[PDB]
């Protein structure tokens, strides 16, 4: 699992 | 002295240091699969046209903001790939290749045909089919998840994501309007629009500016940020573009 920058 | 044998060995070392070995070539660890040759030809083409604009502007150096991907999630193994555009529309690339693009009211349902490349079907959320009921459950989950703990935001037609590719150095987005966007591990971003003529730069802190590419190449760097290693980053873009321009069968 990968994603963009978190909050 | 024996310094002669040493100085000669040194020289041969410097020659060899100017060449490569065990050098990284771009490898996709994740990408949506396209089950249409025609769809690939259109993608490959767009990479070539946009690359040509870069190369033409590269040999020739001597303002509207493109649509971008504000946030995304590669959950390809479970539910699917999700993203949010500067228009705050939400898309989801399902593992079967299909897509649902929910507008900022209604949604588009996209997949591809072996004879016509991509096919789209507009629906009203009021008049959603029963068969596409699970899809919008997944969209709803992605929409809410992405709002809660992913961070970014941006300020004349409907645009969807045809292809994403995750390399180690960056993830590359191929939008349906011919825009290319690159997110680097540096947390620097840039989007190539309008045939390769225009370049957009987004900062780690999320400042975004669009500039002509010729100018930026006249600068030799993006004007505000010297930390951004533009020359190398533009080189990676080119490597990424060229690699895709030859992917025409699967
Ligand atoms: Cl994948």
């Amino acid at each position: 699992l990968a994603q963009s920058s978190p909050a | 002295a024996q310094r002669r044998l040493n100085d000669l060995a040194r020289e041969a070392r410097i020659r060899r240091a100017q060449q490569a070995v065990l050098r990284k070539e771009l490898i996709a660890t994740s990408t949506n699969v396209i089950k249409s040759e025609i769809s690939l030809r259109i993608l490959a083409s767009e990479c070539h046209l946009t690359l040509n604009g870069i190369v033409e502007a590269e040999a020739q150096y001597k303002i509207k903001h493109p649509m971008i991907v504000t946030k995304w999630v590669d959950y390809s193994n479970k539910h699917g790939f999700s993203y949010q555009l500067s228009t705050e529309d939400i898309g989801v690339l399902f593992n079967n290749g299909t897509t649902v693009l929910r507008l900022a009211e209604e949604f588009w349902y996209i997949s591809y045909d072996d004879r016509e490349g991509w096919v789209a079907s507009h629906y009203l959320l009021s008049e959603k089919p029963r068969e596409l009921s699970r899809h919008l459950e997944v969209v709803d989950f992605f929409a809410k998840y992405m709002k809660a703990n992913l961070s970014r935001v941006s300020t004349k037609d409907d645009v969807f994501l045809r292809r994403y590719t995750r390399y180690k150095p960056f993830v590359m987005f191929e939008l349906s309007d011919g825009t290319f966007q690159f997110n680097f591990k540096d947390h620097h971003k840039m989007a190539i629009s309008d045939g390769g003529k225009l370049v957009t730069y987004i900062s780690p802190s999320h400042e975004s500016t669009t500039y002509p590419l010729v100018e930026v190449l006249k600068y030799g760097e993006i004007p505000g940020y010297p930390e951004s290693n533009f020359r190398e980053k533009l080189t990676l873009i080119k490597e990424g573009l060229k690699q895709k321009s030859t992917i025409v069968t699967v």
